[PDB]
Formats: structure tokens, C-alpha cells, sequence
């Protein structure tokens, strides 16, 4: 009888083989859990990948407003496995009627970095900022703009710049941050990196975390001391510094400068 | 005041239970209008804070929180988070959903509660029973609940959990 | 590249068989880790128990002031496995020169509840409170009084009462709390339960947590609302209430009263 | 003031990095005298707080903290805690220990650092290198460090970690 911050178990004790099998269980909760487990434990075996791809077409599990819970978790898992075999199925999920599938797919396509997703990502920006509204009673915008913009940056879709640039004036702060990130990735203009730096200085913690991840992803060197001094957890600081370090890669004085900051956040 | 919602949520990140419990009470009094921001400003990197978000959503009981609560109950590692979600899952105001999601939703809650009732930690199983009892107001769901509860009264190692089953059976 | 509060890994990926084997690795760190792992995952297989018992006589791993790291971790692990085959070896560890082995053994003997440890526990109270001092530069008392007193309560060693009772006036607050717990267990007098209640009201968080665990262990019903209102995490509250509930065990109104409080801490 | 030590430590439990960082600075200035209470008032139920305890012990660098730091580095689940301990392990003031623990202690630190340098998380391996570099002031330990560092420069997936190895090799 005792208290644990991080428990031995959070669920059935699984192995890769068993998680993969459980994707086809009659227990839908167990399928859902298994798909999360495969992503969490980064089980990159080809049969895990194939099974998750198949679960992108699940019809057994449905929720509120015609959602597809297992498709969401499968989509999210595929992005963590690094296997671009998933790209076409994820691309298809960008036209899923369930918002949260579209979101999960766009986030995973951002992680996989495959440029073959560009046209389908571009289509979700149809109508531009004017159409980028929130439907009443929904806790989300009409499309997962944040993930879509981040994904278009990550895959190097330079043709999308003129569609992306207007989102810097979107009313939602998270959307503007994503558009700043994407704009920097696609144009390399410091002014867009600086907007991410300014979010670091902001009153909003979650936003600071996002800005850290973005500054890491783009490798914007000038933000190093602002990253190291930001009001956020060291974990996010180190990930941001690591991305800066990787862009500056033996050893320049700029790399050393970044390592010295990383050393101080341990 | 509605403008203060994000600040209230941010209070859960300062690990002062007194202050957090006040911010949560405030959110709950605001009710439905705070639900969208509560759902999209969950601290995924601080379980202490997250537990307050989940508790607050559970107390507001807007059924739009179903999928967050299911995730929390099923895949979170923090027990305080999971227990809060398990309780909440049996008590959301299902009729607020457009037909027939008002029928589907409680059934998905039940599926999750049945799943977490197998967890190895006694306190998760206890919370799962409490959630399950909350689903007594729904006629279609009573058979699997009865059934599950009997299987647990038979198999459970823990006297505490057996007792709570007995209280639920009444 | 991402931040996780609770990581997939904290170490080599082990199974019971592999953890058990690793107890005899030439890598001492790996032995240390494996002994922790076996306790953390509560691997109660008989061969895990036997291997940990053998590690109570380790001589390969030594630290500062003649400490025995693997003996400490083995001792701690054995208490979580519930196997009283360990009792004699744990008893022997009560005369180990390393304080932290003695401490670990006494804590595990408290968890195993075996009355055959009483004489060896009693010997560590030689000299009483007057001898229960702190040696200069050591971050501990001369003996692990807290664990020893708790253990003597848990095993029902009523002959030790007159040796225990003086520790209620020990200068260290944790020692007094343990003596209150033990006194209650061995005499069932409410006055000793009330002292634990009063610690709940105190300015010291860690002490509140300890008082919660103790109130649970003794099942002191009158503390229920004080437990439910205490300034501590729910996890500890629920464990305390659970112990109260178990003492009150179909369904009395006292059990219901406790369950209703437990319900409100979820 | 020495009477305030327990309060300073308790501040780490209120998740305000600004306030915690002030309490930690205060503890560090007090130095050796705070080490016993820092070692025995570690919050095992709040990783945020625990990381500050470990960081504070590491900055004070009293070698009596060796076993706590080894535990934290080797068996804690929280990365912030482990990284703080890994750095600390290479920088304790070993000569403060009575002979020959002044020789044994750094060697145990090395063993732990070698062990955690295999972890799967890049940031743990990074911190492990930093700890290992700190052990350069000790002649008996240089061979295994060199050796380990070459094996890691050869095998490491992460450019960040390879770079930090290069910086250490200088």
C-alpha cells in the first residue's frame, strides 16, 4: 500500500506483438490503448506500422459528432514511428470529416517531413484567413491551422508562402505563431524568427513552450540567450538549444556558445 | 468574468492546492462558457495542474469533455488525473448533446470505465466503480454494469474496492 | 524530438528473468538498477526473492563510510515482495554496520509484519532516548529509530511498549510520530491517534504525509474528516481512508461515511 | 539564517521557478550546513521540487550527497531530476571526504555516469558527458572516460551529443 508519482502500470502489460494483435480485438478500448502504446513506446517494427495504417480506415469505433477515436490515435502514433510508408494514408486522413483526425494527421505529416503531403495540406487553407473561423460550440477552428501551417513549413512547401503569410494576422495567437514558424522555415527571414522570440517574452506559458519548440525546429541562432532565459521548463529549453546546435553543425564558437548554455540548464 | 478564464487555468500550474481549488471553483461557477478553453489549455507537462483541469471539467459536467476525459482515464500515467477523469466520466450531462450522441456518449464512457476497472492500482478501480455508479440513470447500460460489478466483487484482492462495489450495488 | 513528463524508458529494458540475471553482472550499476527494478515492478517470483536474499550478503559494491549499495537496494526490494522467506536475512541486516542497510531492513520488516524480527528490532533501541543521538556530520541518527519503532508497532511487539513510550519525547519530530503510531498499534489508546491527527494540522508537509500513512496503518476512525481536510495530496488521503475503511470491515454506516469522503477526493 | 532551511526547501514545492531559484540560491550560499536537511527533506512525490533539491545539492557540491545523486541519476524517472544529478556527480568536492573515500567516491560517480550514458533519451546522455568531463581532475579515471567517449562519438545517433563529446575531448 503506497503512493507513486510514476506508477509501474497505467494499463494492460503489453509487448509489441501483443499491442499489434490487440489492434484487432473486439474490445475497442483495448484497440485504442494499444495504438497509443505503440506510439508511446516508438515501436517502429514494420508490422506495427502496417497495422496502424489499417486502423486509419477503422469503422468500429465512433464517438460524438461522428468522431473516429481509433483513427485519431493511429494517426498520432504513425507520426512518432518515422516510417513514410504511412504518408499516403495520413494524406487521406486530411479529408476525414472528423476534425481531430485531420489534426492528428497534419501533426504526424509535420513529423514525417514528406513533401508529398503539400497539396492536401494546401487545400485545408482554402478560403484563407477570412474562412479560418470557429463554429459555434466547437472548441477548435474549422481546420487544424496550427498543425497545417507547421507541416507546410517542415516539408519545405515554398509555393505555399503567399497562402501562409496572411495567417500571421490570424486572430488566434497559436495560429500566428505557427505562421511565423512556417514563414521562417520557408524564407529564412530573421523578422519571422524574431516574432517567435517575442512570444517567449509573453505572458502565456503554453505559448512559450510552443515558441521553444519552433525555435528549435528552425534552428534560429540569435534566439539562444533568450531561450536560456525564458520562463519555461528546462526540458523545452534544451530541445530548443539542441535544434540551434544541430543547425550550427568539429566545433565552431557558435556551437560552443550554445553548448555552454545547455550545460547551465542541467 | 470570462476574460479571466485563461488566468484561472494558469493558476493550476502553481502548486498551491488552496489557490488552485479557488481557481477551479471559479471556473466551475462560470460553467459551460469556460469549457472550450479548459479543453484546449490542458497542461500536458504538469500532472498536478492537469488533474485540476480534469476535475474542473468533471464538475462542470459538459459532455463535450467526453474525449478528453477518456484520454485521461485510459492513457494518462498520473493517478490523480485518472481518478478525476473516472469519476467525471459517469456524471456528464449527456442530454446536452444533439441526438443521438446523447445515447452514444454514455456508452463510450461506460466502455472506458469497464476497461480501467481492470487496472492493477486499487485507487483506479475504486474511481472506476464510482464512475460506473454514476451511469445508473441510463437504462441501456445497467446490464453490463451489474455484470461487471459482480465479477469484481468476486475477484478483487482489495477489501476497500469490494466495499465500494457493495455500496454501489445498493 | 519531444518532452515527456513520464518517459517510455529510465534505464535498460528488463524482464524479470533478465533483472534476476543482472543481479550477478560484473557491472555493479546494473546489479543496483536491477534490484531497484525488481521491487518497483513487484516481481514476486520465487527466484527473484532468492536472488535478492543472496544480494543481502554482497561484498562487490561498496561506497562512502563502508556502505553497501546493493545490500540497501535488495533490502528495500524484499519488503515490497511480501515473501517472509526474506525475514531472517533482513534480520541479519539489522546488525549491518551500514546505517542505510539497517534502515532499509527495518522498513522492509515493517512491511512484512513478521513478529520474528522483534528481538533484533528491540536491540536497536538499546540505551533508549538518551542514546538516540546524531553523530556529527551524519545526516541521520545513530539508528533508524523511525523505521524501527514503526516496525515494532506493525509486528505487534507489545513487550516493547515501555521501550517505545519514551520516544514520544524524542527531540526529532519524525521519531515522535513513529512512537505515536507504534503506541497506538500496541495499546489502541486514542490519545496516541490524536497526536497523529495533530501532526496533520502542522506546518510540515512531509510530516502530514507520514501522519496520513500512519493513520491509515492503524485505521483510526475518528481521524476521517481531519484526513479528508488535511493539506496534502489526495493520494495520501485516499490511502489513509482506505486503512480506516478496512478496519470498519456488508456495510456499516461508518464504512459508508469513510467511502463518501473517499468519493469526494477523486 | 540556518533556522529557515526547512522553509527554503519547502519553497521548491510551489511551482514557481523564480521563487524556487531564489530559495535554492539562498541554500547554496549557506552551503555545507544545509546539506543534511537537503538530503533528508527530498520531496519524493513532486519531481519539480525534487529537481531543485538535487540541483542545490549539486551546486553546494558536498560529497556527502553522492548516494542521493546516484539514486537520482540511476533510478528516478524524471529527466529534469536525472540531468541535475548527472552534472552534479562529476563536480562534488571529493577531498572533503576522509581518506580513502576521497578516492572511492569519484569512482562510484564514474560508474554511475558510465551506466546512464547508455540511456535512450539524448538529454540524459548529454548530461552524462558533462558529468564525465567534470571528472578530468582525477588521474585514475581518465582511461575509462576517454574510452567511453570514443565509443559514444562512434555510436551516437544524435549530432548534439556527438558535439558535446567533441567539446569534452577538448
Amino acid at each position: 500500500p503506497s503512493v507513486e508519482e510514476f506508477p509501474a502500470e497505467n494499463g494492460p502489460q503489453l509487448t509489441p506483438e501483443l499491442a499489434i494483435a490487440n489492434l484487432q480485438s473486439s474490445d475497442l478500448s483495448l484497440r485504442y490503448y494499444a495504438a497509443w502504446w505503440l506510439g508511446k513506446y516508438r515501436v517502429k517494427e514494420s508490422a506495427a506500422v502496417d497495422a496502424l495504417i489499417a486502423a486509419l480506415e477503422d469503422e468500429a469505433d465512433r464517438t460524438e459528432l461522428g468522431g473516429y477515436p481509433l483513427r485519431r490515435n493511429a494517426a498520432r502514433a504513425l507520426g512518432k514511428l518515422g516510417n513514410r510508408k504511412a504518408v499516403p494514408g495520413l494524406i487521406n486522413c486530411l479529408e476525414c470529416p472528423d476534425f481531430y483526425v485531420r489534426e492528428a494527421a497534419a501533426q504526424s505529416l509535420e513529423m514525417l517531413k514528406d513533401k508529398t503531403a503539400a497539396p492536401a495540406l494546401i487545400k485545408l487553407l482554402d478560403g484563407g484567413v477570412a474562412q479560418a473561423v470557429q463554429v459555434t460550440g466547437r472548441p477548435h477552428l474549422v481546420q487544424p491551422y496550427e498543425a497545417v501551417l507547421e507541416a507546410l513549413g517542415a516539408i519545405g512547401a515554398t509555393d505555399a508562402i503567399p497562402l501562409i503569410q496572411p495567417f500571421l494576422e490570424h486572430p488566434v495567437s497559436r495560429v500566428q505563431c505557427a505562421a511565423a514558424r512556417a514563414m521562417y522555415q520557408l524564407t529564412q527571414e530573421p523578422v519571422y524568427g524574431e516574432l517567435l522570440v517575442k512570444v517567449l517574452a509573453g505572458n502565456d506559458l503554453n505559448l512559450r513552450r510552443v515558441a521553444l519548440g519552433d525555435l528549435g525546429a528552425i534552428g534560429y541562432l540569435a534566439a539562444a540567450e533568450a531561450i536560456a532565459n525564458a520562463k519555461a521548463e528546462n526540458s523545452f529549453k534544451l530541445i530548443a538549444l539542441k535544434g540551434l546546435l544541430e543547425h550550427q553543425m568539429s566545433i565552431s564558437d557558435q556551437a560552443i556558445r550554445v553548448m555552454n548554455l545547455m550545460d547551465s540548464l542541467l | 468574468d470570462v476574460a479571466a478564464i485563461p488566468t484561472l487555468i494558469a493558476v493550476f500550474g502553481y502548486n498551491n492546492p488552496t489557490a488552485a481549488a479557488i481557481a477551479s471553483t471559479a471556473l466551475v461557477q462560470l460553467g459551460e462558457v469556460a469549457v472550450p478553453q479548459l479543453l484546449t489549455q490542458i497542461d500536458d507537462y504538469n500532472y498536478g495542474a492537469r488533474a485540476y483541469s480534469i476535475r474542473t471539467l468533471a464538475a462542470i459536467a459538459d459532455p463535450r469533455a467526453l474525449d478528453v476525459l477518456i484520454d485521461a482515464a485510459a492513457t494518462d500515467f498520473a493517478p490523480s488525473v485518472r481518478r478525476a477523469a473516472a469519476k467525471g466520466l459517469g456524471n456528464l450531462h449527456w442530454h446536452k448533446l444533439e441526438f443521438p450522441d446523447n445515447q452514444t456518449a454514455p456508452k463510450k464512457a461506460l466502455e472506458t470505465l469497464l476497461f480501467i476497472s481492470q487496472d492493477a492500482e486499487w485507487s483506479i478501480r475504486y474511481a472506476a466503480i464510482v464512475g460506473l455508479q454514476g451511469l445508473v440513470n441510463i437504462p441501456d447500460l445497467q446490464q453490463p454494469i451489474h455484470t461487471r460489478l459482480k465479477e469484481m466483487l468476486a475477484s478483487d484482492a482489495e477489501k476497500a474496492v469490494r466495499a465500494r462495489i457493495l455500496l454501489a450495488q445498493s
